[PDB]
């Protein structure tokens, strides 16, 4: 079972999506926000990105889903059938679909996907004395040149109209 | 505003069109929309009152639904390619969801819900600038994967823009919503001809840019948001009267004005592959669109509607508004049928 | 005193990358036998 | 696989301590307490200031992710295109700074 | 192919039908469109990361970056309603009817 | 389609190195300086034929090499090179600059015994060149014949037969 | 095996944390010419245990709270975030040796508002959410700042690596190329971790006005371990020790020693100025610490370039 | 020009410190001598293999061996 | 329209990124660049029409080398027939795959 690891993390992530998915109130959508991106996090982390998952933690989570609660607070003044239903038959589904892969190791939906362990894929040589997605990520100042002068632009046009929109005049 | 902040924002807009239009790569495709979308936010809010943030929401919502489908569509082609590169895509599924983002984007019925509010909501100028800039880059992207567009979808979504869009248009008064139910039906004309013959699709496009261009210009020339505000020019300018007539009956299609051009040809290229049977379905829906088009014909140019008191102060003044290009698109959207062969410099 | 150092850093990393580079056409080798007879085993089970 | 259990065995401390914390003074019987801000029933009121503040503290975060892989970029070959470009970044990170400043949006949370 | 990515799809395809079935807020159409976008993310790193594509595993930064500002400006819109309206209630932005 | 072919389990015998990997850290240079012909041949038939089963002999022959050296190794200077490995051994990264006062013993110690020079920074990365006497793989990715391309255009441009021929137009 | 040594590490913390609180009383008490416990015990060496038994035997509050599922996970958070933060602290070999252990530490940080969110949240009163929500904004305020200077700093280092870190500073301290950061830093760590002159929530409602004196203790128990651990990161960040690979205890010992002496001089600091203001900080912090970080990271990119003296990358 | 100076330095030093510092960032690597030393040592960082080039019988150039007296020196790298 | 200003005017502003078998930093290669180059080779200068047709062998080699359902659910068979006779008791598993091989190197 322990090499089910990643699949049991998918598991836990799209249960979360359910759970938030179903609007019970904006803050504990807000919770099960932060716990599912933990967990995705913790997927791209046993696939093998650092990096990629540090930056969830420290822009998706730490920066950004605290604007999210931020504001959050700032409404939704403090103080049902339909959250419980479509979380008891979301789960219902994902149980279901659990079961038909595991038991048969082979299932359709819109694409063929197969029950096996996701260790398979993964390659059986070494990357020397550096890591690949860390360098994929360094040449951004090398090679993305136009890339970094879009995304800088669009950063602070964003500056810009987030001033503009809040100001009411 | 400030007059240099609304300069960058407007030259943002244009850069992430231009953006979406010479790149090669899907993620520069999808970094355009986002940046031609977060630039004309503002531009929708100039005014600051609550039909503004409302319709400024409701674009928001829809254009990132759209915009999260298009980076579905872009992931699962990447999945079943392994590459980028702005082409035919890989997959049935692909194509599919970026095919109806697309059409959420455009405003296609029956994700048409949006386009009528949201020209409301906002000012003239705004109005001209979404409804006819913002369509440059998704027809753009459809231009460049014909290959893999289902032609059942894009068929139906086409005839149900149509139809819908002409019974939209049928029962409002207010200009703006006229307009939109206008484009609503021009997209399914468009969409309609795409995948016979995209040259076709791009005369179109041009022909409809500069007639909505020549009908927003004229009112905001007049000040008018409503029908009756309209009717009241015939005793302020007759000459505009004249203008609005004439160009709404080239909006309908009727020869032999240049808005017959586009579905002539639309019609030339359809029957070459035997399918005569949806032309003539949507020469007939497209009377609707003449239909309400002659009913504003009526209330302003060939009628005189009863006038107030205070047109004579508002006769002893003279206008200023600087109606930038206007005589170029009134005489370039009525008179341009006899050079109907330049439409080859498109190919 | 943080330029000497780190020039002097370059150095010993040059001299540990161009050691690693004289160690490794044994190791692929080595990989290359290993990989070849993990196929083989297979191969014959799968043919059991 | 250390640092998981590490993980769980840190969280199972601070939920033994915070149980502990918890119900220990429950174990007494003490007594009933009836109870019946400075605002009494005041709603919370909306202050643009805060929202603004945090929405700035979330771009230069963004501009901040995307300034994070210097480290690794400066060992690249091509020294000139990277040293333009981080300065162009850090710039547009200052640009943004003054135009927040100028235009009154640092103002009574300076 | 692998069984990661079918979770990953049916995660995206919650919070899509999470996003396009409101229920009675604002905020929780834009906690499902970002779920959208970290279903996205978790889906194209896991795709890059096993393909080896080195060059493509600057996509993700930018794809959190812009989606993001997205909802940053998603955030201010929410809170010029809200302080036009006194709450963020999807009933009331129902003007433009008319 | 194929079956693929394996070599069979005798084809893949051959006795190992069998060293740790401080061991081999520490005569790293030297191995490289001395052994250098066969392992350059071997990376060359393994970077261009880009199969392992082409270069089994090659890989046979670097563990030949490989063995003879850490015999004459053995042959004279056996204790130096042990206290060397084992201060680089200790360390948690096996850094070569917590044990210089060894290393240049044992260089010592085999350049009296051995005449052998360790290289110097940047020797052992250089591109050599090797002289071998197997052919050039002409089709190494296996590859098929290519689809026969259009034919272009050719000839000058003339105008247009009667015009556009569009309806009614003349021109 | 490894069990021991995670209860090794997370049990002193927690008596050092104890001992802080005994240390700060009895330093505060002879920087202000009076004396600190010594009648509890000898020196006042039995003070915490006497203060912890009374605060665990404390009646509850019972609050009237708005999620039970919150006021519970507050606490939960804010301990675990405090005792994860140790883990790829070298001393002088880390517990868990992480590549990336530095962006983790900042990732932590920044995760750790929550806390003090869920904790305004769950109180009914609307004073004590206003108190949250001012501290969330000068916590993640100042949180830009740390990760402009950590990045700036480490342009000397290389890597994000916390071991690597030490065989920087094999030659000299790195408070002497990069000093302005350093005080930066300092102040910055100062105002991390709500600590005067910038303890507001003292000054005039606190964020956890409404928790219980348990709860209460176990987040200012967390607080002090987060003291603790900003002291030793900076103490490794800028004033990194002579390490033998065959004494460790060397380095333990003078680290130790710097780490503890940054700690005092942040109860040095707490008890020699007035508190800021709101916008007095904002001020601080949006218009003086922002350009010059932002001035000092472009000269600590630009620098190494124009020296030959880029570090290397393993 | 020269009052302007010492009168914003007198107010604000902190952004006059700020502009200064930003100003000797982005002018001084144009201006040094050792930019070049930078560009050649992150060059010569052997990260992958040196795969050897088939020998035709004209590389002169090429060495043999890497003791060989041709091929690219680093002598410059360990004076400076 | 697609505006090649790329091409008119001699940048290089996305081609870099726009396929996987291309000039990757330290020359680090992917798992599948042989399929693709080979699939690039085939595709060059003869349009989608012709390409999608004349030789789809390379573009089946390659979406079988980048998603790999050939290859799972031939393992997939292997290990179910072994699982059945394992269970029925006529195939022992042989010592090397108990783990008690002690590898070569
Ligand atoms: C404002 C923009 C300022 C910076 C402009 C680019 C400066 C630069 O270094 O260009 C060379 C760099 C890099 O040149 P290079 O010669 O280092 O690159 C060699 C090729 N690769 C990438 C494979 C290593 O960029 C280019 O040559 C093309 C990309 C940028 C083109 C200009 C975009 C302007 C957009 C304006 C809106
Ligand atoms: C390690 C960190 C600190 C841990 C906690 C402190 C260490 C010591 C823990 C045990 C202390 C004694 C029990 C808890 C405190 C009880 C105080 C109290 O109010 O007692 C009266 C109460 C009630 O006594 P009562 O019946 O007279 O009630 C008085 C209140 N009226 C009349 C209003 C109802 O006693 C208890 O609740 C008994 C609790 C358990 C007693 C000890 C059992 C063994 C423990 C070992
Ligand atoms: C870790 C090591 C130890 C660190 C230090 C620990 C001990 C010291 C503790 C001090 C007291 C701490 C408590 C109070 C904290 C709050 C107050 C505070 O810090 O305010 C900061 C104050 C605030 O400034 P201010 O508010 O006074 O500024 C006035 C601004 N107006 C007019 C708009 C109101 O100063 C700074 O922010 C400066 C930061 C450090 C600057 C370093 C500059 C280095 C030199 C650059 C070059 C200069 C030459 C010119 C250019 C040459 C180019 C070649
Ligand atoms: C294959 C095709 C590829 C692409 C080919 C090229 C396509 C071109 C598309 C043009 C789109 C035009 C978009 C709308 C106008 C843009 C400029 C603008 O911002 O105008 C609005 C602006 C607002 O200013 P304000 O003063 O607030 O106005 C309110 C009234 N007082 O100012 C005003 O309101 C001033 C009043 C006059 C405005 C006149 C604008 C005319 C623009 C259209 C010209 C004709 C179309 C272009 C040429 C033909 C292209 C096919
Ligand atoms: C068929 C298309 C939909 C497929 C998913 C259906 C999930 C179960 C929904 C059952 C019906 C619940 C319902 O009435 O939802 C309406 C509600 C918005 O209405 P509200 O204002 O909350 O209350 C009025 C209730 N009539 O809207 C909601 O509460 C929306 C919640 C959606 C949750 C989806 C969870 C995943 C479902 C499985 C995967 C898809
Ligand atoms: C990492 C290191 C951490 C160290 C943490 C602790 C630091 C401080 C250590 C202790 C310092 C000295 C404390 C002395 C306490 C008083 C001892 C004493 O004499 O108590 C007498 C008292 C009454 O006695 P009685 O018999 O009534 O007298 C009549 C006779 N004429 O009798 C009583 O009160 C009853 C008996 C009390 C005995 C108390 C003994 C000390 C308890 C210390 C607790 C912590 C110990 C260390 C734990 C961590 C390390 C293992
Ligand atoms: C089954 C049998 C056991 C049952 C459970 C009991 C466990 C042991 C509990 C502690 C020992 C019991 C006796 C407690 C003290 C009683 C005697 C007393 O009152 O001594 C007084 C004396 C100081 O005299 P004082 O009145 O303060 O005079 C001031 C100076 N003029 O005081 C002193 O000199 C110091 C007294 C120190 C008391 C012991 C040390 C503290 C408690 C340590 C253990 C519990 C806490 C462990 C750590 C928890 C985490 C912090
Ligand atoms: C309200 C809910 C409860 C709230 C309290 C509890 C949760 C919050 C507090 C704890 C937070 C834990 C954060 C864990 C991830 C941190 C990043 C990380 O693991 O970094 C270390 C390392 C990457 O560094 P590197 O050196 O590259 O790896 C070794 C390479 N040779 O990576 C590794 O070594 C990877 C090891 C395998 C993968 C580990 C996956 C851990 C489990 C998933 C996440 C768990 C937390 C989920 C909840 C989040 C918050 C709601
Ligand atoms: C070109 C170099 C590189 C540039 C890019 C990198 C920049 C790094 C630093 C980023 C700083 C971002 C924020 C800048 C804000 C400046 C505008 C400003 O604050 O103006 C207002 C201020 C007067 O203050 P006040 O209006 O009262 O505001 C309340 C605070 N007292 O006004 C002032 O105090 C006057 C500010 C303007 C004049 C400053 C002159 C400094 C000259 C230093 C020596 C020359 C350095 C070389 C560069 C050329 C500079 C012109
Ligand atoms: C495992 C539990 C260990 C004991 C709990 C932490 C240590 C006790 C702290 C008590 C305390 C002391 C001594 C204290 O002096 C103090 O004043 C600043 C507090 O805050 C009001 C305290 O909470």
């Amino acid at each position: 079972m322990m090499t089910y690891i990643v699949f049991i993390l998918s598991i836990i992530f799209v249960m979360g999506f359910v759970g938030f998915s179903s609007k019970p109130s904006p803050i504990y959508g807000g919770l099960g926000l932060i716990v599912s991106g933990g967990v995705g996090c913790g997927i791209v982390l046993n696939f093998g990105g650092s990096f990629l998952g540090l930056m969830v933690f420290l822009i998706y989570l730490g920066g950004m889903m605290v604007v999210f609660g931020y504001t959050t607070a700032m409404a939704t003044e403090q103080y049902n059938k339909v959250v419980l239903g479509t979380f008891i038959t979301g789960l219902l589904m994902e149980f279901l679909m659990v079961y038909y892969v595991l038991k048969d190791k082979e299932v359709e939906i819109v694409f063929k996907f197969n029950g096996m362990g996701d260790w398979v894929i993964y390659d059986t040589g070494d990357s020397g004395f550096f890591s690949e997605e860390a360098m994929g990520i360094a040449a951004l100042y090398s090679y993305g040149t136009w890339l970094v002068i879009v995304t800088g632009w669009s950063l602070l046009i964003g500056v810009v109209v987030i001033m503009e929109i809040t100001r009411g005049n | 505003m400030n007059p240099i902040i609304l300069i960058i924002i407007l030259m943002t807009v244009m850069l992430g069109t231009i953006i979406v239009m010479i790149s090669t790569h899907w993620l520069l495709i999808w970094i355009g929309f986002e940046m031609n979308m977060l630039a004309i936010i503002p531009i929708m809010m100039k005014k600051h009152n609550p039909r503004a943030t409302e319709a400024s929401t409701k674009y928001f919502l829809t254009q990132s639904t759209a915009s999260m489908l298009l980076m579905m569509a872009i992931i699962i082609n990447l999945m079943f390619s392994g590459q980028w590169t702005v082409m035919k895509l890989f997959n049935p599924m692909a194509s599919m969801l970026m095919t109806m983002a697309l059409a959420m984007k455009l405003g296609m019925a029956p994700f048409h819900f949006w386009v009528p509010e949201v020209t409301q909501g906002i000012p003239l100028s705004s109005g001209l600038i979404l409804l006819t800039w913002q369509k440059l880059a998704p027809m753009s992207v459809l231009y460049q994967i014909l290959p893999s567009i289902n032609l059942d979808l894009i068929l139906t979504l086409s005839i149900l823009s149509i139809t819908i869009g002409g019974w939209g248009g049928l029962n409002q008064t207010q200009l703006r919503k006229i307009m939109a139910y206008s484009s609503i039906a021009h997209m399914g004309w468009m969409t309609a001809v795409l995948l016979y013959n995209p040259t076709m699709t791009l005369l179109n496009l041009i022909i409809y840019i500069i007639m909505t261009s020549t009908m927003f210009t004229l009112f905001m020339a007049n000040s008018t948001t409503t029908t009756l505000s309209l009717s009241h020019t015939w005793n302020k300018a007759p000459i505009m009267t004249i203008l609005v007539l004439i160009t709404l009956l080239s909006m309908g299609g009727l020869p032999p004005l240049s808005g017959f051009m586009p579905k002539w040809m639309i019609i030339q290229e359809m029957t070459k592959n035997d399918s005569i049977i949806l032309p003539t379905l949507m020469a007939i829906t497209a009377l609707l669109n003449l239909y309400f088009y002659m009913r504003l014909t009526y209330s302003t140019a060939l009628t005189m509607f009863p006038s107030t008191n205070n047109m004579k102060m508002k006769w002893q003044f003279p206008t200023t508004k600087r109606m930038t290009l206007l005589p170029t698109m009134t005489v370039l959207s009525t008179m341009l049928l006899p050079l109907t062969p330049i439409l080859s410099i498109l190919e | 005193s943080m330029m000497r150092w780190n020039r002097e850093r370059r150095r010993l990393q040059i001299e540990d990358f161009e050691a690693r580079i004289a160690l490794m056409p044994l190791l692929q080798a080595e990989k290359d036998r290993r990989v070849l007879q993990m196929l083989r085993e297979n191969l014959e089970e799968e043919a059991t | 696989m250390n640092l998981m259990i590490t993980l769980l065995t840190n969280f199972t401390l601070a939920t033994l301590l915070v149980t502990i914390a918890f119900w220990l003074p429950q174990l007494n019987v003490y007594s009933e307490k009836t109870s019946p801000d400075p605002m009494g029933s005041a709603r919370l009121p909306f202050s643009m200031k805060f929202f603004l503040v945090a929405i700035t503290f979330l771009l230069f975060d963004l501009e901040i992710a995307l300034l994070l892989p210097l480290p690794w970029a400066s060992q690249t070959t091509n020294l000139n295109t990277m040293l333009t470009m981080a300065l162009l970044l850090i710039f547009l990170l200052a640009v943004s700074l003054a135009y927040e400043w100028t235009q009154k949006g640092l103002e009574w949370t300076e | 192919m692998s069984l990661v990515y079918m979770n990953i799809m049916m995660a995206f395809t919650v919070s899509l039908t999470g996003l396009l079935m409101y229920r009675s807020h604002l905020m929780s159409s834009l906690l499902c469109l970002e779920g959208m976008m970290l279903s996205l993310f978790i889906l194209a790193t896991l795709m890059i990361l096993n393909s080896h594509f080195t060059l493509a595993s600057m996509m993700p930064i930018i794809l959190l970056v812009f989606a993001a500002c997205e909802a940053a400006l998603g955030l201010s819109l929410l809170v010029m309603v809200s302080n036009t309206y006194g709450t963020d209630y999807v009933q009331n932005l129902n003007l433009l009817q008319c | 389609p194929g079956i693929v072919e394996l070599p069979s389990l005798e084809d893949l015998k051959v006795q190992e190195v069998k060293v740790s990997s401080s061991v081999l850290k520490a005569a790293a240079h030297h191995y490289g300086a001395q052994c250098d012909k066969p392992n350059k041949e071997f990376m060359l038939c393994r970077w261009e034929e880009k199969d392992p089963r082409r270069c089994l002999e090659e890989g046979k022959l670097v563990n030949q090499c490989a063995l003879e050296f850490f015999r004459q190794i053995k042959r004279h200077c056996a204790e130096p090179f042990t206290e060397y490995w084992t201060c680089i051994d200790y360390s948690g990264l096996q850094l070569f600059r917590r044990c210089r006062k060894e290393q240049a013993q044992f260089d010592k110690c085999v350049l009296d015994k051995l005449g052998w020079v360790r290289p110097d920074l940047g020797e052992l990365s250089k591109v050599t060149k090797v002289k071998t006497d197997r052919p050039l793989p002409e089709n190494p990715y296996h590859s098929r014949a290519r689809p026969e391309p259009n034919p272009e255009v050719e000839g000058d441009l003339k105008p247009a037969r009667h015009g556009s021929r569009l309806f009614f137009w003349t021109m | 095996m490894f069990m021991i040594n995670v209860l090794t590490l997370i049990i002193p913390i927690l008596l050092a944390v104890a001992f802080l609180t005994l240390v700060e009383r009895k330093v505060l008490g002879y920087m202000q010419f009076r004396k600190g416990p010594n009648v509890v015990g000898p020196y006042g060496l039995l003070q915490p245990i006497a203060d912890a038994i009374k605060l665990f035997i404390k009646e509850p509050l019972r609050p009237a709270t708005s999620s039970i599922s919150m006021f519970i996970l507050a606490p939960i958070l804010a301990l675990t975030l405090a005792l994860t933060m140790w883990i790829p602290l070298p001393m002088p070999y880390p517990l868990i040796n992480m590549n990336l252990g530095v962006l983790f530490m900042l990732a932590m940080s920044s995760l750790a508002v929550y806390s003090i969110l869920w904790s305004g949240w769950a109180s009914n009163s609307k004073y004590a959410l206003i108190g949250a929500l001012r501290a969330v904004a000068q916590t993640i305020s100042y949180e830009v700042t740390l990760a402009i200077i950590l990045l700036s700093v480490l342009l000397m280092n290389g890597s994000f690596t916390l071991s690597t870190l030490i065989i920087t500073q094999e030659q000299v301290w790195l408070i002497f190329p990069a000093w302005p950061l350093a005080m930066m830093w300092f102040i910055s760590t100062l105002a991390e971790t709500n600590r005067a002159p910038f303890d507001l929530t003292e000054g005039e409602s606190g964020f956890n006005v409404e928790y219980a004196a348990g709860p209460f203790a176990l987040f200012f128990m967390a607080e002090y371990a987060n003291i603790i651990m900003m002291n030793i990161f900076t103490t490794t960040l800028f004033l990194g020790a002579f390490h033998n690979p065959y004494m460790p205890e060397l380095y333990t010992i003078n680290f130790t020693i710097k780490s503890l002496l940054l700690s005092i001089t942040f109860l040095w600091i707490r008890a020699s100025y007035p508190r800021f203001r709101y916008d007095q900080l904002m001020h601080l912090l949006w218009k003086n610490f922002l350009p010059l970080t932002l001035a000092l990271c472009m000269w600590h990119v630009s620098l190494p370039i124009l020296l030959s003296s880029i570090p290397p990358q393993t | 020009v020269a009052a302007f100076l010492k009168n914003v330095w007198a107010k604000e030093p902190v952004l006059v410190a700020s502009f200064a510092i930003a100003g000797l960032a982005v002018i001084l690597p144009t201006l040094s001598p050792y930019t070049k030393y930078s560009l050649m040592i992150n060059r010569a960082t052997p990260y992958n293999y040196p795969v050897p080039l088939r020998d035709d019988g004209n590389m002169p150039d090429v060495p043999s061996h890497p003791q060989d007296p041709q091929g690219p020196s680093l002598e410059w790298l360990k004076r400076l | 329209p697609f505006f090649d200003v790329q091409k008119k005017l001699g940048v290089d502003l996305d081609h870099w990124m726009t396929i996987q078998s291309a000039e990757q930093p330290h020359r680090i290669p992917a798992r599948c660049h042989a399929f693709e180059k080979e699939w690039i080779e085939c595709a060059h200068g003869i349009g989608s029409i012709r390409a999608e047709k004349e030789c789809k062998i390379e573009f089946e080699d390659f979406r079988e080398c980048l998603l790999r359902q050939k290859t799972m659910k031939r393992l997939n068979a292997i290990k179910r027939q072994r699982d059945k006779l394992i269970k029925e008791g006529k195939y022992t598993p042989p010592p090397h795959h108990s783990g008690q091989e002690d590898l070569r190197p």
